[PDB]
């Protein structure tokens, strides 16, 4: 399997944006290596990113930088992949938060939980993600919550 | 979920047994009779 | 109707004839199908403007009460406390609903009583649960229709005009078979009445209505007469009867029922018609004189009928349920507060599972009352034939019934009553220069 | 209970959870001749 | 779409009038119900004396 | 203006609705005092005979 | 008790409600000589507790095992001491006189 003509001039398209440089660098930060591959329309986790980094240091901007000759590899390989979470593997998750399987979550409850468990987000991603719909009791519908995180 | 299609029991029992086996425990740690199912220590504990 | 794929979510029997709740067998209707009238229905909802979701939803908490009778109990002669021979019978009904699977199957045999104020556990015997698993079915039923109903006039009601109505009573009964039950007598008497209206509104209302408007009319009327037999008012209705007064104390069975109609009722007012010998270690019957026909009704049961007790805790279970629909039929609100004071229900009243004759009391008063201020239009259908065929009929039938529907008498009054009837502004601005 | 090794604070737990799922009120009964430790451990199940 | 709506309470003014008649009446039928009690219950108590 | 005539004629409908709810509860404690009697008159009648 | 009254007075800010838990908290076995109405009731419980014990840990659970009908022959432990809770004579029968 290989990259369609397509796909070379999308990742080009952000990466000249991407690195904003006044002189060159023709090259990115292995951090925007991740909001790349996101706003190329693909959805990995940082741990994904980790998976194919040789940066034990996450996260940071200051170690190496790549060129597109090095993304576009990464993105034959991230095009491979299926473990990336399905609508199933959200289904599932979903199943507990419900107090009475009805698609309607507690919102204080929904903010707990993420702020603890998986990755963990950020206190703005909590709040941020929670401004609808919620509703005069607060009950966030998961399923049509997870489709839209599906949609984009 | 993938345990058990379109038809599997049918025989309560029969379906209930094709569920457990693809969940890999024996008959034994937890007991059938009729209507119940006996649990030891953990073992409902471990469906959990 | 439903397709290989509804069939397994929504846990059909594949093959016919399992189904325990339906008795004697498959019987069949002349001339319609059971298959495509269910596409049709289903279309049905769609124009309703349902949700994709509802659709399901509605049929599932619906077709439960088909699954719920085959929880066949087994006699273990231990202690007589039987525990079901299964589980594929409850699971089909718990899965349709979403209610802790686990909360079912142990609830339903073993759930914590309220005693005096605390609380204990009991196995019940055979018997006791058997009937209170059947009570579980009919209980879901009941509670469906009525939030039926109630959400239906939700996409109906008028959309901000001016609320003027035509109203139609539509109540589907008198019936006659050997068995007549409380059922057939909680319906029978809004028939009668209906019928009395009738004498109320042929002789009285009519011209009461003429009298109002003030016509070129003369009052006639014939004794065609009810009353002193069939009580009206709301207040009547609600001392009406044993079954009122009475039906809270442990000593009050429907053997005393009979009697206590029999010293109250008996001699001194001639309409009461009284068994032919069923009485003193009886099945209990009784009849008044209904126009249409002597109805011979049977009291044996109508205890548990105007009391209808259930398992608590797997309906208190079923609360704490899912699917949306599913949960919303099983509490208060009901858009309004009120405090409870029982023999009941919740308005009206406070909690001893039912006691639907006296909430029949209220809306009684409310529907009564406005019909007597609107203006009747009627249609008083006779029944050609038993036998359900059409175009037949029969002369002893019709022979009886044609004097028993105040035909006579009403088209004595009805051969001058106008049948036609609209405003006199109108029809003098509309005419004008004829002459 | 299958997480935990042998101390008070999970004879408790255990039991809180099966209250709170299968529906069961629940009692503990401490035992010993004279000369254990019962309401020993009794005032630190209350403060637990 | 006001105008549409405001019709309504001309009409709903006649609607609540009758239900507080009929419900006057429900409630003296009921206190008369009551009053049965009422004065019966001194014949109850003077039959206990 | 009219939108205060309109909560005006709803004023009337307050009124109209907080009146017959107030017999609702006119006829709601009469619920206790009522079936009270009731099950007065059922002891009563067990102390006469 | 004026303490017990004034406690449960003022640590129950929720009449009429369940669900309930408990503990059993009791001494052990001691003998005194001077029996009068009191000492007796410490070592009657500790034994009836044990059969508490006996009966919710080797029968109770077996109840409802013979009613079952499933392939378990009955364990019996030998250990019961109903004989001493009422008497077989006259029911209380010191109680009365």
């Amino acid at each position: 399997i290989e990259f369609t003509p397509e796909q070379i001039e999308e990742f080009k398209e952000a990466f000249m944006l991407f690195d904003r440089t006044p002189k060159c660098e023709m090259k990115i930060t292995y951090g925007q290596c991740g909001d790349v591959l996101r706003a190329l329309g693909q959805n990995p986790t940082q741990a994904e990113v980790l998976r194919v980094l040789g940066k034990p240091r996450q996260e940071e901007l200051n170690t190496k930088m790549m060129d597109f000759e090095t993304f576009l590899p990464m993105l034959q390989h991230i095009s491979k992949n299926k473990d990336t979470g399905t609508y199933e593997d959200f289904v599932e998750g979903l199943r507990v938060f419900d107090k009475e399987g009805n698609g309607t979550v507690m919102g204080a409850e929904l903010r707990h939980v993420l702020a603890t468990l998986g990755e963990r987000l950020t206190e703005d991603e909590v709040e941020k993600l929670m401004a609808g719909q919620e509703d005069s009791n607060g009950c966030i519908n998961y399923e049509a919550f997870v489709k839209h995180i599906m949609s984009s | 979920p993938a345990a058990i299609p379109e038809g599997q029991f049918i025989d309560s029992r029969k379906g209930a047994e094709k569920l457990l086996s693809s969940l890999d425990i024996d008959h034994n740690q937890y007991k059938f009779g009729h209507t119940k199912v006996f649990f030891k220590a953990g073992l409902l504990g471990l469906l959990e | 109707n439903k397709k290989p794929e509804l069939l397994d979510m929504l846990l059909i029997t594949n093959n016919p004839y399992d189904y325990a709740f339906i008795s004697q067998g498959e019987t069949t209707v002349a001339s319609i199908d059971d298959a495509e009238e269910l596409m049709a229905t289903d279309n049905a909802f769609d124009v309703l403007g349902f949700t994709s979701e509802e659709k399901n939803s509605m049929y599932k908490l619906t077709g439960a009460i088909m699954h719920f009778g085959n929880m066949k109990f087994k006699l273990k002669q231990r202690e007589e406390q039987a525990e079901p021979d299964g589980t594929e019978e409850a699971d089909k009904s718990a899965y349709l609903m979403g209610l802790n699977s686990a909360d079912l199957l142990k609830g339903l045999c073993h759930p914590r009583v309220k005693v005096g104020n605390e609380y204990v556990t009991k196995g019940q015997n055979v018997q006791q649960v058997i009937y209170a698993t059947g009570a579980l079915a009919k209980a879901v039923y009941e509670r469906m229709f009525n939030w039926m109903v109630t959400r239906i006039n939700a996409t109906l009601e008028t959309k901000q005009p001016r609320q003027y109505f035509i109203g139609v009573l539509d109540i589907a009964g008198f019936e006659i078979f050997d068995f007549n039950s409380f059922e057939q007598l909680c319906i029978n008497f809004t028939n009668e009445k209906l019928q009395q209206f009738f004498n109320h509104h042929m002789f009285v209302l009519e011209q009461e209505e003429y009298k109002k408007e003030g016509i070129e009319w003369t009052f006639i009327d014939f004794g065609m007469d009810l009353q002193a037999c069939i009580d009206l008012i709301e207040k009547p209705m609600g001392i009406m009867s044993i079954l009122e007064e009475e039906c809270m104390f442990p000593k009050a069975t429907d053997m005393t029922f009979k009697a206590k109609l029999f010293d109250n009722h008996l001699g001194k007012s001639a309409n009461f018609q009284k068994p032919r010998n069923i009485k003193g270690k009886p099945e209990a019957h009784f009849s008044l004189i209904h126009y249409a026909g002597i109805v011979d009704y049977n009291i044996i049961g109508w205890l548990q009928k105007n009391k209808d007790p259930l398992n608590e805790t797997v309906v208190g279970l079923y609360q704490k349920s899912s699917l949306k629909l599913l949960s919303t039929l099983f509490a208060n609100y009901a858009g309004a507060d009120a405090p409870i004071e029982k023999g009941k229900g919740k308005a009206k009243k406070g909690s001893s599972f039912q006691t639907v004759s006296a909430l029949h009391r209220e809306n009684l008063n409310k529907l009564m009352t406005n019909l007597r201020s609107t203006h009747p239009h009627f249609v008083r259908c006779i029944i050609p034939n038993e036998t359900k065929s059409p175009g037949v009929m029969d002369n002893p039938l019709v022979m009886h019934q044609l004097r028993c529907n105040g035909v006579l008498e009403g088209i004595r009054i009805c051969r001058k009553g106008f049948p036609n009837r609209i405003l006199y502004g109108d029809f003098r601005q509309r005419y004008r220069i004829l002459n | 209970r299958s997480e935990a090794p042998p101390h008070i604070f999970s004879i408790s737990d255990n039991a809180y959870q099966y209250m709170l799922t299968d529906r069961e009120n629940q009692s503990i009964l401490i035992t010993g001749e004279s000369g254990a430790g019962k309401t020993v451990n009794t005032k630190r199940v209350i403060q637990y | 779409e006001l105008e549409e709506k405001m019709v309504s309470l001309l009409q709903e003014k006649n609607d609540l009038q009758l239900q507080v008649q009929a419900e006057q009446d429900n409630l003296a039928d009921a206190e008369e119900r009551c009053d049965q009690l009422i004065k019966n219950k001194i014949q109850l108590e003077a039959k206990v004396k």
